[PDB]
C-alpha cells in the first residue's frame, strides 16, 4: 500500500505461531475460512 | 487547528470525569450527563 488517509478500526488479534518453511511437498496442512457481512457487521470463522 | 482523534470499539464512563476533576463546566445536550452509562453511542470522535 502507499499510506492511510484515515481509520476507523484498527486491529490486532490473538498471538500464534507459523512454520515458515520453504521446503518442497505435498500440502501437510488445510486452512478454511468464511468471511462474511451481515446487518452491518464483519465477522470470519476458521478451521485447520 | 483542533486536534480530531477517533474512539473506537471500547468503553468509556462517566463517574471517572468529576472525582476531584472539578473542571470549569460540565454540561451535556439532548440528554442527561448523569446517565452517560446507559446510553449507548456509536463511532466516538473526540476534537479538542
Amino acid at each position: 500500500y502507499s499510506s492511510a488517509n484515515n481509520c476507523t478500526f484498527e486491529y490486532v488479534s490473538q498471538p500464534f505461531l507459523m512454520d515458515l518453511e520453504g521446503k518442497q511437498g505435498n500440502f501437510k496442512n488445510l486452512r478454511e475460512f468464511v468471511f462474511k457481512n451481515i446487518d452491518g457487521y464483519f465477522k470470519i470463522y476458521s478451521k485447520h | 487547528a483542533w486536534n480530531r482523534k477517533r474512539i473506537s470499539n471500547c468503553v468509556a464512563d462517566y463517574s471517572v470525569l468529576y472525582n476531584s476533576a472539578s473542571f470549569s463546566t460540565f454540561k451535556c445536550y439532548g440528554v442527561s450527563p448523569t446517565k452517560l452509562n446507559d446510553l449507548c453511542f456509536t463511532n466516538v470522535y473526540a476534537d479538542s
